[PDB]
């Protein structure tokens, strides 16, 4: 008896190179007795149950008691330039909150360009 | 960011400048920040101040009713033009929250 | 544009980000981040007492922007107790550090 | 990131997409060639809502942190009967995404600035 | 810094300023020990030429170079009716003085990271 971990993940960088359509992955670990499913609503609309393809509970491979399951979702290349945020969800017993509601978007992911710009003056004792 | 409100006189004689006044904060001025380095020089301000050059021309009118501030300037000339500002705190520079533009169609 | 990710005050860090439109074309968008650290530099240790010694190590740990302080803040005030020893009468009172902010 | 960040057994996918029929052998090797695979789960094809005749697969490799964060590749492999060998493979690592340049601006100006 | 130069006695002053009306109330204590009242001078209110109905007052403490020169912590607590705590103060040494030195150690780390 665990927290259910969960995670997500977005369409890998090679994929958005053939401008057909684009995959996103909401991974669902853990959730001893296995008790989950996931519904992916975008602004608060659930989608139809057609596109996304929940499978089954899975034993982890070292598996004392816990399991995990997968499930995606399939969208199209070009509403990308607006991203949406495709939020994913997931439910179980041995959560206090029983939602934990998981979203990423274009703008989340790992950046490509820094640019700290950190100054050093002596009339910042008070931040305004 | 705060909003950069704009405001013209349509030939001298008289001006009128509003901006919002803070809650909690005992200092307001007008400073004008038309100078090559940047820093502001306090124009008119609270706590007793007024500007070597603006003098019997410059008044400032408190009102935490409607949330604002009134300053009456009389007449006009060439100096006071440019840019003006607006804000509270005890640092002219880093406590502002307007940024509006004082033009003549003269 | 710009969304705000942090807006410490304690740390005066404000973390922001933007994604910059290509040359007409919906590749190589990249994306940007923007972090901006302004250090007190006049400040003690311990802000909340005046003798503590000067503040020369910062460290920034940025994930857990987005307890050991470093600037004041616009909003709120810093209080103290002193000896007074008015008419032979060793005495403490409640000292406004950070007055203006305190009305 | 997130898993990575948490102290967790770090989890790579590998998503076998668009082979029919359906009859795929995923397989994932280190060093060259794979060691006990029971280590990793695959699942069965599955169809998708759009186009006639496709199949789509998973797989999921679980490896601790101070293995992932230093050296290997890990790579997965694709064995369908309609490849130009039989064989195709795909292949990440830490720094497979872009270098990503910084733009450091430290300022040491007193009098102008902070803002 | 040029009465440090002779390295015999380094004197700290403290300048109160624009108080309506007089009468304001001044003390000084070291590193959290309160000093005798003959260690230091206090002026009176005078009248403020640049502000109408304004006063301002002074005064200055001293102390051996050794003292200055030992990292000891000074203050220049005042009291006034004005003052919303009735009671305020400010806090120099030999580092915030105006120091010949800038020592800094910015480290930063985990750069990336997760923010969301
Ligand atoms: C920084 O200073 C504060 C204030 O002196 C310290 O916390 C105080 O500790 C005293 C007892 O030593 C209590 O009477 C106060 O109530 C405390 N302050 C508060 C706000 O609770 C604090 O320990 C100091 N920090 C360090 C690292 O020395
Ligand atoms: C980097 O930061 C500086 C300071 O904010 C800014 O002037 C500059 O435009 C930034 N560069 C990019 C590419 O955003
Ligand atoms: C580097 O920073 C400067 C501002 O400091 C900015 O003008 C420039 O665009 C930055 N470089 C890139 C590649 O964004
Ligand atoms: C200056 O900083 C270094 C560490 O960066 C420290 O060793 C040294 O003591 C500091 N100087 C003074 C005068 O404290």
């Amino acid at each position: 008896l665990h927290r259910p971990d969960v995670y997500l993940l977005p369409p890998a960088r090679e994929q958005l190179n053939l401008r057909e359509s684009a995959t996103i992955t909401c991974l669902v670990t853990g959730f001893s007795p296995a008790d989950v499913f996931v519904q992916w609503m975008q602004r608060g609309q659930p989608l139809s149950p057609e596109k996304y393809v929940t499978s089954a509970p899975m034993p982890e491979p070292q598996a004392p008691g816990r399991y995990f399951a997968h499930s995606i979702l399939t969208v199209s290349e070009e509403e990308w330039n607006t991203g949406e945020t495709y939020t994913c969800v997931v439910a179980h017993e041995a959560l206090p909150n029983r939602v934990t509601e998981r979203t990423v978007d274009k703008s989340t992911g790992k950046p490509t360009l820094y640019n700290v710009s950190l100054v050093m003056s002596d009339t910042a004792g008070t931040c305004y | 960011i705060l909003p950069e409100v704009k405001v013209e006189g349509e030939l001298g004689g008289s001006v009128t400048i509003k901006c919002p006044l803070p809650e909690m904060h005992v200092r307001i001025y007008l400073c004008r920040e038309m100078a090559g380095s940047g820093t502001c020089g306090t124009v008119v301000s609270t706590t007793n101040f007024i500007k070597a050059e603006y003098k019997g021309r410059v008044t400032l009118k408190q009102y935490p009713r409607k949330n604002l501030f009134l300053v009456e300037v009389t007449q006009l000339t060439e100096s006071d033009s440019g840019v003006y500002a607006c804000g509270a705190g005890m640092n002219t520079d880093r406590g502002k929250t307007q940024k509006v533009t004082l033009n003549v169609h003269s | 544009e710009r969304i705000v990710l942090v807006d410490n005050k304690c740390k005066c860090a404000r973390i922001t980000s933007r994604i910059i439109r290509s040359s007409e074309d919906p590749n190589e968008d990249i994306v940007e981040r923007n972090i901006r650290i302004i250090v007190p530099l006049n400040n003690r240790e311990n802000i909340s007492d005046p003798t503590s010694p000067l503040r020369t190590r910062f460290v920034y740990h940025l994930s857990d922007l987005c307890e050991t302080c470093y600037t004041y803040d616009r909003n709120k005030c810093y209080t103290a107790v002193v000896p007074l020893v008015y008419g032979g009468e060793t005495k403490m009172v409640e000292t406004a550090l950070t007055p203006d902010a305190c009305y």
